């Protein structure tokens, strides 16, 4: 089965920068949509960014449009979230998700992602 | 069900590849779901999916590389942002979802060839 | 999307098990497709699927064990002819198909318990 | 992959009885709809009977309603068609079909079945 593990999270100052990694392992079909979700204290998981399983196709939330960037390495083993111009509102628990193996197109709701990572905290002063 | 589509299509320098996908609708279907399956290296990859209501425009399920517009009993699909490694057989699955009865159609597939500029 | 349904339901001696499946419809949806997914032994099984339409009565895709009637923004599903081995988690997937935009909802699931008479 | 093979077919007299078997093998999900189709000389494949993947749910054609019965063994390995009061019109090439693995509900059109058997002839005098 597919297993995701986050890294590169931590606390930083406002207007700062961070890069979150999500090492994906045990893929039968590596052409699967992956995305990032953030959960604020109490509020539900909203999708920040997501990349298509086939071809170059990045999709972002309006709240992080331009400031955030989602990317994949050549092997499609590791998923990255380039976070720039971090605001206090970006403070949340960030999770890296993946669609059902083979599903290249990306769901907006978190119900359309089967595999999830344990999660990583990102604080912004 | 019979589903016809181009045998081969070349992707432009930018990486856009359009192709028609017509189907011989037996009954008076209202809802039709067109799904693009990319077959390569002995594994299937669901590229995108869209629902076509007869009297209305084509709508794709959330965010995908696919766009297009419907016309009667056929759809003009447009796959965007393709690269060299995406080169494969893009099979066009059609399903008459409503009203009953359910009909399934899978075409031979469109072999979309792509090359990276410099 | 939020989808609520009973946690547990007991099937009758004959093997009939009814359960409601309400959903918090964000937009004014006209077409809605309710799909019953049975999850057991780490594998999913599509039990049945029903298309709720505005102007029509709830219509199930061809022949299934499922019957039921819609009532506003919820559906009363009725699974028939169940036996002991069928006992599993019956997850209720809801989709707002038309008009756009597309919304997906998946409930926690109704654990239907069944017993064989003598 | 799933593979189906028919048996127990043959020629009989009018008002006779036959029992067709369809040994199914290589199932990841055994809770899948199976059915019987017949094809007359020239005419297309019509569904005679079909059984649900989940629970006891048999569905028949009006032409064979009451005279034909479809059943499954405990293990869901072998599919049976109990044919009684065989009429000359029943004379056709009988095929045992199966829906996509996991699809419990039964299609009426043969297009909604992925796996087919080689077939077996049934003649009625
Ligand atoms: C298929 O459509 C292609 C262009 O895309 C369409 O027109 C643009 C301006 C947008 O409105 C887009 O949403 C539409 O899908 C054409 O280049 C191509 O020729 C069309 N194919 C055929 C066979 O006519
Ligand atoms: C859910 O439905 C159950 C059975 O449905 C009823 O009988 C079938 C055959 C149809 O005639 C249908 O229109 C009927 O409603 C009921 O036993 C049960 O009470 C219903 N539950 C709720 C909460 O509405
Ligand atoms: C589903 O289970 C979760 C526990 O993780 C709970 O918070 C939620 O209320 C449940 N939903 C419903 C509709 O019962
Ligand atoms: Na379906």
């Amino acid at each position: 089965q597919v297993q995701l593990q986050e890294s590169g999270g931590g606390s930083v100052q406002a207007g700062g920068s961070l890069t979150l990694s999500c090492a994906a392992s045990g893929y039968a079909n590596s052409n699967t949509c992956m995305g990032w979700f953030r959960q604020a204290p109490g509020k539900e998981r909203e999708r920040v960014a997501a990349i298509s399983g086939v071809g170059t196709g990045t999709y972002y939330a309006d709240s992080v449009k331009g400031r955030f960037t989602i990317s994949r390495d050549n092997g499609k083993n590791t998923l990255f979230l380039q976070m720039n111009s971090l605001k206090p509102e970006d403070t949340a628990m960030y999770y890296c998700a993946a669609a059902p193996e083979g599903r290249a197109w990306c769901s907006r709701d978190p119900s359309g992602y089967n595999y999830w990572g344990q999660g990583t905290q990102v604080t912004v002063s | 069900m019979h589903v016809a589509q181009p045998a081969v299509v070349l992707a432009s320098s930018r990486g856009i590849a359009s192709f028609v996908c017509e189907y011989a609708s037996p009954g008076k279907a209202t809802e039709v779901r067109v799904t693009v399956l990319r077959q390569a290296d002995s594994q299937v990859t669901e590229v995108c999916a869209a629902t076509y209501m007869m009297g209305n425009e084509l709508t794709f399920l959330d965010d995908s590389i696919c766009t297009g517009t419907s016309s009667g009993n056929q759809v003009n699909l447009t796959i965007q942002g393709l690269r060299a490694m995406d080169t494969g057989l893009y099979i066009c699955k059609v399903e008459l979802m409503y009203p009953p009865p359910y009909y399934l159609g899978i075409g031979n597939g469109t072999q979309i060839y792509v090359i990276d500029p410099e």
